[PDB]
DNA sequence: TTAAGTGGAGCTGGATGCTCTGT
DNA sequence: TCCAGCTCCACTTAA
RNA sequence: ACAGAG
């Protein structure tokens, strides 16, 4: 686990110092350079994910679990830990994704994707029990909140 | 903002463990108020928090030790007269832990929950070894039972709270000082409240039930105000306070 | 949403129309950027689609340059001919006198 | 304790000991012979079926390599799971209809188990 | 340097789409079933026995299926197209034909063709009418060249069996408890009985439980019961650890508080507790005989082989408590899909047993009773009893069968022609085990076991997200096999019988078990020469290409599996560092000289599986390759399904945006096939100038898309414009919708019956 | 909502009470911030900010 | 590598071919052998073996708590009766052990005594496991409970009661126990070998290894080949080599079975030598002075008239006339099978045969100059 | 520790005979006088030691004439050997230095 | 010796998002 | 699939 | 009862 959080910090070194030499040559007057400065749509983390390096896909916080014994893929050697072998993406949305970065950010979009629809049955009862709880409180006219009684 | 809360990650309240339900389970597990939750944390100030070696003091005083994690060999030796079970404390792991524990304080540990064993079937031969004479325990079970303690006296608490899981020393990062808070993943405020060497009137904790328990209603207002305000924080939404006041 | 994959079926699309090809945007390959750029200079068009544009209310030309191209757009079930609905009073239930 | 090869086995009970050592050793399920005149099928041929003489010629090879020579066929044989109970190799005799004899004739430890060379027979001929 | 590189290896691809793959599979169940399992159903009751008055029996001979027909009016019979059974909503079925051997006195009466019932023949299958025919010949039955089938006709509508998704059966999952202990449990299903057996540590002492015994008995008695009646030989069995021993030590001790030492002593104590449906022992010998583990076989109540079985159990469930390897579900190796096929076969099973009852029950009305003049079966022979059954459970979509305790609802579903995306996607659907019970997340992710045999992307969007799937474009789905073979390779090649040891040997360090569907057929040392020369014999043509075999290196097990329903997927074997396919095998593929099959035999192309994929190592192109690689892949877009084959350049977008277009493109309008004109369905949706995409896809050409397509392509420029397209809205051309973009039609459908009732009158 | 084949409802109130207890307390108007924070959620979006 | 250590000749033995067992007991270790105990009894059903032994253990020894003997002999025996008893004396004096079958068929497991030099085998008749019985527990539970308190289709093959009458059938049969330290084990130990010479040829185990794959892993209950090649040795150049012709020069022999020679030189492969697959392509079908036509005999009604009207082929090559037709006995329904698709139609000539004399002497084989007329 | 009657093989119990205790089976005479000292130790898992010596510890192992470390060729660093496992581990050897303007970790 | 008040363990009964759009 | 009440049973104190 | 859509 100590592993873990020098690679983790390797690999987030690459993605910002990567992202931070694209700002350096698009001119202004760019499109999405445009909509990034007056915050209408987008952001940097978008300009700098489609122009410069994707970052490193994470299923629920850590990098990609093994899904096959001792290993991401059988694409990869057993037991090895490196960053292109357990979610890495070196390449950028320009010029293309391979097939294991591919499958590890569809990996990581589907979290994405089940937590909005899962959602949907883990907030409205939440809020139906809320409702039904606190829906006879009422300021009054002497300054008070009195219940129901 | 239970809606707008992805159930996001990167939360470890800044010390790379120590995980915490956050989102939206966590303001179910606030406003159902249940008795039992899980990850509970009693953040505990410490006095005197100018130096580590005052903090691991009372770390090791409420961390769980077993007996079994103290115990360089635990054997049982058969004789032609008796037979019993002999543990023989590593006194070197007692003295770099800096610990309150020899062979008497042992023995006092023992007969506490433990099959109705007697005091005097226990004795402190050295300052390191303790015997254990065992005894029939004639119900629904043979004498033959010295297999029941031999892998049962390890798991007996000689020094701490039996309830703490783990903690740790946690530090701050800011220029101007360096001092010593504590994160006791446990479930008995009041014991973290009166071990020496801990600042009792300023510790904390997440489960509204044992605040209630210990300091009051009013505390546990206070501590359901900031808890959700807290858990609202961390994931980018902003609520008025007299909300979350007009809830507790 | 980082569809790049739109903005390059356009170019793709430009550079074969010109041409009499179909460029392949199979997955994992297909034609590259850099052969499609060449097709458009070569049938006098810009190297990235961008086109010079003469407004058509006012008559004059706009600043920036906008980005030509056929994309095969597809047309979905959902017509809102037959999704609008109104009831002003009507046949009720027979147990519940609730519409 | 190490696990012992057959290679290992062959060579301590010539040059180590000339005391002789009752092995088990399992062959493969059909022996590659022609039940002579036996009322038929091309069926199973076993050591039921053959009569007393050479049956074959053990090879030790270098680098351990230990065949079963058993005529135009080189089989391959292989230490089996090395039991370490008693095993008694008994005989029983019913000389008479409800009367016999008993015979214990010594003590089993090693194991052989012996399978075709499926490279080497499908070399010749593939498919 | 760089590895050479042959250019043409995509071409296995449109070969491998000729035989396998794409609706194929549901082709080859269906002909599976119609061709061996309705003749293997029927073996297993061959004869019925009336109670009273022997020497009176019904045999069964011959079964078959036969061609489509219809019965008219004035008892005139006919072939029929697909499409005739489409338009005047009847189903599309098939005689069933039996000849039979009974007995009126005379003791050898016998037919040749006695109708019995009406199989929906499923279409494109071998008894279907437009196999093997010409596309000018669709023209004289009404209906596509592109049409894929596998969808039955059940009166009127089109419904398709969906692919199903279950957990294996047969074999031991070690997982947690909610409480948090760990146990296993193994669901021992043959085709006979289904039930499941326990394996729980409630209080550090091992109990096994079943849905027959009124309490849990302990496993020491178990064992004691089961002949082995030693406590060494027992602590033998589970392992000879020494915190193994110390686990089970108090296992033992409460074997000995009891006065249970000896067998008869075990079996009263076991009779003693059984839910009642020779008491005491027999009915617990004749349960530990047959009901649990009902699997592993005992051949005259010898208890040997169940013995290690469940020894084999408790050892892992001690393995697995001190350090926390439970068993995922969602590893798909241990999934199998069951297709249409194997659905009709317990759907046949059950209704011509209930036949057979029915038949029985009226020749026991009538023997004893009524009359001297020996009656015949024959005048007894009600066809609406299969018919109907069939009819029922295709078309209402549930398979209530009471005698297996299946109650499964939803299989069937209407196929869906809003284009002709829709109709393919829908027949590589894949519906899942749990079925939206709650929100589980555990199962709704994207398990890394799918690389190749599931697509990434295509998936719905709502409340079935991950719980139906799809197919990629180059997977197979296996039968079962003969499995005749393979047990007769694997007792030469070194594997020991299990009789002959105590449990010692399983404990020992470089002694390995080996596995066949859940039986142990023994054990074996140096299992990688059995790897290595098992997969010699695979390729070499003996053992059949969808037998795979793994090794489990933690739990030192080495799997044979020969059942049916796991998912494959084809590679290019590569040795020392070359592919095995060269250029002048690519050439001799274009020019016609082989085809896939004799890929498979010369050891180039073998077929891997999610259990034999872990052992291997693949490399994706040829400059991936280093030494320790086994296999390479073919083509990389077979990662990605049917439905996301449409999108160009779908790597350089963001993954929810595949999905969306997955969606979508079941969705937009175009042309369902080229009978689309003489065909009255209850909604279609066209196109007025549909026109063929320009940057396509291959996969767009393997599955023939741009011959009938859904969209019109669009000059598009990308600016903003008059504030109405804000958020997603577009801003069309008057005089572009004027001239015929974007026109489409709309076909529905009125129908009017006019029946004729019992009272002698009529509608009008 | 997001203009993407998104449907929404309508009720017209049918009382002069309805139409006053409507248009005081649930104006658009009247209804500029969120009761949350107090802050505004009619505002400018794309391309008004673009 | 070479055989360089000890070439260790194997011999067959079958003197004690019905007679010897091997008995293993799984909860007894290697060491602590039965050598010294004094057997009592040895008994055995010679089919369906089942072998219970009893075993004698003293009494003075201190491993024997006399405190318990006396009570567990109290509770199995009757405390006077010793009419029929289990027991002789006021003790446990016996263990008694009781047998259970490893496996039926025990025709490749083999015994083998190693002496010097050589290797003896022998096959067994079986593998019994023999496990301590715990049957006067349940003996002594029986004295305690003795003490105080046009039928329908049936399956009873598959049950325990009729199983334990079925076994129990067979009497017992009484044996002797000699130990291993008795001389009489000595003198039957040599009966595991075999006298022979050290040369013995063995006129068995002639099959060659490609038979032995053949035999022992079988043909799938019989082969089916029709396409290797996709078309069947008839398309893609004609002939090709996947359905392998040298392997098979008899499915185009069937299939094209008139061509010229030259086509096949061409289409056979480059990698099978000259003379090899001249004396492949010549034995299977006739030739007709350099014309190779198929074997009538596998492909059709009698062979007699067809090898008559192969000669026919032979003598002009106008073949057959329309009397001569008659005169060659073919079936006389078909012969628009046999000669109309294989012949060329010139007016008032019969037949043209589609091969004439070819050039085979223009070719350099010397052998078929002469082996056209001998066959 | 788990022993097994060589006779019947059911599991040993200690008891207590009239001259000594004794191993003796439930089912079958068979006793065995324990007549000498027999012992089974069990050596369980010990705490980590890595974050109790860091900051100052008290340890104790210098000595006169001891080794100066290897970087700064000076004594002004500790050493000392501890079981980092039970005590039947061979005890490992670590040493840190502590110098103006110089921090390392060594082994 | 036993009456009694209170712990711990197993059983039981409840709940799991809002609508339209079609067959 | 997760979680509060209800009821049965050993476990000490006290007379 | 199933599929869609937001
Ligand atoms: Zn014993
Ligand atoms: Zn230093």
């Amino acid at each position: 686990e100590t592993l873990e959080a020098l690679i983790l910090k390797e690999l987030s070194v690459i993605r910002d110092h990567a992202g931070s030499a694209c700002l350096r040559e698009l001119d202004k007057s760019n499109s999405p350079l445009t909509m990034a400065l007056c915050g209408s749509k987008g952001s940097f983390i978008n300009i700098s994910q489609m122009i410069a390096c994707v970052g490193q896909q994470a299923i629920s916080g850590s990098r990609v679990p093994d899904g096959f014994e001792n290993r991401s893929l059988p694409h990869f050697e057993k037991h090895s830990k490196l960053p292109a072998a357990k979610g890495f993406v070196a390449n950028s949305f320009y010029s293309g994704l391979t097939p294991t970065e591919f499958f590890f950010h569809t990996m990581a979009g589907r979290e994405g994707l089940v937590d909005t629809a899962v959602k949907t049955a883990e907030t409205g009862y939440m809020q139906r029990r809320l409702v039904k709880s606190l829906e006879d409180l009422c300021s009054q006219y002497d300054l008070t909140v009195r219940s129901s009684t | 903002p239970g809606t707008q809360m992805t159930l996001k990650t990167f939360h470890f309240a800044g010390v790379a463990s120590m995980n915490i339900t956050l989102g939206v389970p966590r303001i179910k597990e606030i406003i159902n108020a249940s008795k039992a939750i899980s990850t509970p944390i009693i953040t505990a100030q410490l006095d005197k928090d100018d130096d580590a070696d005052y903090a691991r003091l009372v770390k090791g005083r409420i961390e769980k030790t077993l007996l079994g994690e103290i115990s360089e060999y635990i054997e049982e030796v058969f004789l032609p007269d008796d037979c019993f079970i002999l543990v023989k404390l590593s006194l070197e792991r007692i003295r770099l832990l800096r610990l309150e524990v020899n062979a008497e304080t042992v023995r006092y540990s023992i007969c506490t929950s433990k099959l109705r064993v007697k005091p005097g079937d226990v004795a402190v031969h050295g300052e390191a070894v303790v015997c254990v004479t065992p005894r029939e325990n004639s119900k629904s079970s043979m004498y033959y039972v010295l297999q029941f303690l031999k892998e049962d006296l390890p798991k007996v608490v000689v020094q701490g709270i039996p309830e703490v899981s783990r903690a740790v020393i946690h530090i701050d990062e800011q220029s101007g000082k360096e001092k010593y808070k504590l994160l006791v993943e446990g479930d008995n405020l009041r014991a973290v409240m009166a071990t020496h060497g801990v600042k009792g009137t300023r510790t904390t904790s997440n489960n509204t039930y044992e605040v209630e328990k210990t300091l009051g209603i009013e505390a546990a207002r206070t501590t359901i105000i900031n808890e959700i305000q807290y858990t609202m924080v961390n994931h980018g939404m902003s609520i008025d306070r007299r909300h979350v006041m007009l809830l507790s | 949403r980082m569809t790049v994959g739109k903005l390059i079926e356009l170019l793709a699309g430009k550079a074969g129309v010109l041409d009499g090809r179909f460029h392949y945007g199979t997955a994992f390959g297909g034609s590259k950027v850099k052969d499609v750029c060449e097709d458009l200079v070569r049938h006098g068009y810009n190297y990235l689609g961008k086109d010079y544009v003469t407004s058509g209310i006012t008559g004059e030309p706009l600043e920036a340059y906008i980005y030509f191209g056929p994309v095969y757009y597809q047309k979905l079930k959902h017509m809102v001919l037959d999704k609008m609905h109104a009831r002003a009073r009507g046949p009720r239930a027979v147990l519940t006198r609730q519409p | 304790l190490p696990k012992d090869v057959s290679v290992a086995e062959l060579l301590r009970e010539l040059s180590l000991t000339k005391e002789e050592e009752l092995l088990f050793l399992q062959l493969p399920d059909t022996l590659p012979g022609q039940p002579p005149t036996q009322d038929i099928a091309e069926n199973a041929c076993t050591l039921a079926d053959l009569t007393e003489g050479q049956v074959g010629k053990l090879l030790i090879r270098k680098s351990g390599r230990v065949q079963l020579l058993l005529g135009k066929v080189t089989l391959d044989v292989t230490m089996g799971t090395a039991c370490s109970f008693l095993q008694e190799l008994v005989s029983v005799g019913l000389g008479d209809s409800r009367t016999g004899e008993m015979t214990v004739l010594g003590h089993v430890k090693h194991k052989l188990v012996c399978s075709p060379d499926f490279e080497s027979l499908l070399d010749h001929k593939h498919r | 340097a760089p590895i050479p590189t042959v250019e043409e290896k995509w071409r296995l691809l449109p070969a491998f789409l000729k035989v396998k793959g794409l609706v194929k599979q549901h082709i080859d169940s269906f002909n599976y079933f119609i061709n061996v399992e309705i003749k293997k159903i029927m073996k297993a009751n061959e004869k019925v026995t009336s109670d009273a008055d022997p020497m009176w029996y019904l045999k069964y001979l011959n079964i078959y299926v036969g061609l489509p027909d219809v019965e008219e009016s004035f008892n005139v019979t006919r072939p029929v197209s697909p499409h005739e059974c489409r338009l005047r909503d009847m189903t599309y079925s098939a005689p069933i034909t039996v000849d039979i051997e009974y007995t009126r006195g005379s003791q050898r009466i016998i037919r040749n063709a006695l109708p019995i019932g009406r199989m929906p023949i499923m279409l494109r299958s071998s008894n279907c009418v437009l196999t093997g025919k010409t596309p000018a010949e669709f023209a004289k039955l009404n209906e596509c060249p592109l049409d894929p089938g596998g969808y039955f006709i059940v009166k009127g509508v089109e419904k398709v069996i969906l692919i199903q998704e279950q957990l294996s059966k047969n074999r031991i999952i070690v997982e947690a408890d909610r409480k948090g202990a760990v146990g296993a449990s193994v669901t021992s299903s043959t085709h006979e009985k289904k039930s499941r057996t326990n394996m729980a540590v409630k209080q550090g002492r091992f109990y096994l439980r079943h849905n027959t015994l009124s309490e849990d008995i302990p496993i020491v008695i178990i064992f004691k019961a089961m002949g082995v009646e030693s406590d060494q030989e027992i602590v033998q069995m589970i392992g000879t650890e020494e915190h193994v021993m110390a686990a089970f030590g108090p296992s033992l001790e409460e074997c000995q508080k009891a006065q249970i030492f000896t067998q008869m002593q075990a079996l009263k104590y076991i009779g003693n507790k059984v839910r009642r449906q020779k008491t005491k022992i027999e009915e617990a010998r004749e349960l530990l005989a047959s009901t649990i583990l009902t699997h592993v076989p005992v051949k005259e109540f010898n208890f040997r082989a169940k013995c290690i079985y469940t020894a084999v159990m408790v050892r892992r469930v001690i393995l697995a408590q001190g350090d926390n390897k439970v068993d995922d579900r969602d590893y798909y190796g241990n999934k199998r899909l069951e297709l249409a096929g194997q659905l009709l076969s317990l759907l046949f099973e059950d209704l011509f047993k209930k036949f057979n009852s029915e038949m029985k029950k009226i020749a026991d009305q009538v023997i004893p009773k009524q009359r001297a003049a020996q009656f015949d079966v024959v005048k007894h022979m009600r066809q609406d009893q299969i018919t109907n059954g069939m009819v029922n459970a295709i078309s209402t979509g549930n398979w209530s069968l009471k005698r297996f305790k299946m109650d499964r609802q939803g299989v069937t579903q209407v196929l869906s022609r809003l284009s002709y995306i829709s109709a393919l996607g829908m027949m590589t659907r894949i519906s899942s085990q749990f079925e939206k019970t709650r929100k589980v997340s555990g199962p709704r992710s994207l398990q890394p076991s799918q690389w190749g045999m599931l697509c990434p992307s295509d998936t719905p969007e709502g409340e079935a997200c991950g719980l139906v799937k799809n197919l990629a474009l180059m997977t197979h789905i296996t039968t079962d096999m003969e499995d005749g073979p393979i047990v007769k390779l694997a007792s030469n090649l070194g594997v020991e019988d299990v009789n002959l040891l105590c449990g010692e040997e399983l404990s020992y360090p470089n002694v390995f078990l080996v596995f066949l569907n859940g039986n142990i057929l023994g054990v074996i040392r140096d299992h990688k020469k059995l790897v290595n020369t098992f997969r010699l014999m695979r390729r070499a043509g003996y053992i059949n290409e969808f037998v795979s075999i793994s090794t489990n290196l933690t739990d030192r097990c080495v799997y044979i599996s020969s059942d049916g329903g796991r998912l494959c997927r084809p590679y290019i074997i590569v040795k020392k560092q070359k592919p095995a396919v060269t250029n002048k095998h690519m050439e001799e593929l274009a020019q016609g000289y082989r085809n896939f099959e004799d890929f498979l035999h010369e050891s180039l192309v073998e077929y891997l599986d999610v259990n034999e994929e872990n052992d291997c190592n693949i490399a994706l192109y040829e400059h991936t390759i280093n030494k320790d690689t086994t296999h390479l892949e073919i083509e990389p877009f077979t990662l990605l399904g049917v439905c996301a084959g449409l999108i160009p350049y779908p790597h350089h977008n963001q993954s929810p945006r595949n999905t969306y277009q997955c969606a979508m493109g079941k969705q937009a309008m175009g042309t369902i096939g080229y009978n689309q004109r003489n065909r009255i369905d209850t909604l279609m949706y066209l196109l007025a100038y549909p026109q063929k995409p320009m940057v396509k896809t291959k996969t767009i050409e393997l599955i023939e898309f741009e011959k009938l397509p859904a969209g019109q392509n669009a000059t598009v420029a990308v600016m903003s414009y008059s504030g109405y397209d804000i958020e997603d809205a577009l801003v069309l051309n008057k005089a572009s919708l004027d001239r015929g973009f974007g026109r489409c039609l709309v076909y529905k459908n009125a129908k009017c019956t006019l029946k004729r009732y019992t009272n002698q009158t009529f509608d009008k | 909502a997001d203009f993407d084949g998104d449907e929404m409802n309508l009720h017209l109130p049918q009382t002069e009470e309805a139409k006053a207890e409507a248009l005081v307390l649930m104006g658009t108007k009247a209804n500029l911030v969120t009761p949350r924070n107090g802050e505004p959620l009619i505002a400018a979006i794309q391309d008004f900010l673009t | 590598d070479d055989p360089v250590v000890q070439e260790i000749d194997v011999y067959l033995a079958k003197s004690l071919a019905e007679k010897l067992y091997l008995f293993q007991y799984p909860v007894r270790p290697a060491s602590m052998t039965y050598d010294d105990i004094p057997h009592l009894s040895a008994k055995i059903k010679p089919k369906q073996q089942k072998v219970e032994l009893e075993m004698a253990i003293d009494t003075l020894n201190p491993n024997y708590c006399r405190s318990k003997g006396e009570q567990i002999a109290l509770n199995v025996d009757g405390a006077c009766a010793d009419e029929t008893s289990t027991y002789s004396s006021k003790l446990m004096d016996k263990q008694t052990f009781c047998s259970s079958q490893t496996t039926s068929n025990t025709s490749r497991y083999a015994a083998a005594l190693y002496r010097q030099g050589e290797l003896h085998l022998t096959p067994l008749h079986g593998i019994l496991q023999l496990r301590p019985s715990f049957s006067y527990l349940d003996k002594a539970d029986a004295k305690h409970r003795e003490r105080e308190a046009e039928q329908a289709r049936q399956r009873r093959v598959q049950s325990y009661e009729f199983l334990q009458k079925k076994h129990a059938e067979e009497p017992w049969v009484h044996l002797h126990y000699y130990g291993l330290r008795d001389s009489r084990s000595e003198h039957e130990r040599q009966y595991l070998l075999c006298p022979g010479s050290s040369g013995v040829e063995n006129t068995e185990l002639v099959k060659s290894p490609s038979e032995y794959l053949m035999m022992l892993m079988p043909p799938s209950q019989e082969e089916e080949k029709d396409k290797p090649v996709a078309p069947s040795n008839v398309l893609s150049m004609a002939q090709l080599r996947t359905l392998p012709l040298a392997d098979q020069i008899k499915i185009l022999m069937k299939n094209v079975k008139v061509m010229p020679f030259a086509n096949l030189m061409s289409l056979l492969g480059p990698s099978i030598d000259s003379v090899a697959v001249l004396r492949g392509i010549q034995k299977v079908a006739m030739l007709v002075q350099g014309n190779w036509v198929v074997k009538s005999d596998i492909l059709y009604v009698l062979c007699r008239g067809r090898d008559f009207v192969m000669w026919k082929f032979t003598q002009s090559r106008w073949v057959v006339r329309k009397e001569v037709a008659t005169v060659t006995k073919l079936c006389a329904e078909d012969v628009k099978d046999f000669l109309e698709h294989m012949a060329v139609v010139r007016i008032n000539k019969g037949w043209e045969f589609i091969l004439p004399y070819d050039g085979e002497f223009i070719k350099k084989h010397p052998d078929v100059v002469q082996r056209q007329h001998m066959l | 520790m788990l022993l097994f009657c060589p006779g019947c093989g059911n599991g040993l119990i200690v008891e207590e005979g009239q001259r000594c205790h004794r191993f003796s089976c439930n089912t079958c005479p068979y006793v065995h006088n324990i007549t000498r000292k027999v012992t089974n130790r069990k050596y369980p898992k010990l705490k980590e030691v890595d974050d109790v010596l860091g900051g100052a510890a008290a340890w104790e192992n210098v000595d006169s004439t001891a080794e100066s470390c290897p970087k700064c060729e000076h004594p002004r660093a500790y050493f000392m050997q501890l079981q980092t496992r039970s005590a039947d581990e061979p005890m490992t050897t670590f040493y840190k230095c502590c110098n103006a303007q110089c921090g390392h970790r060594w082994r």
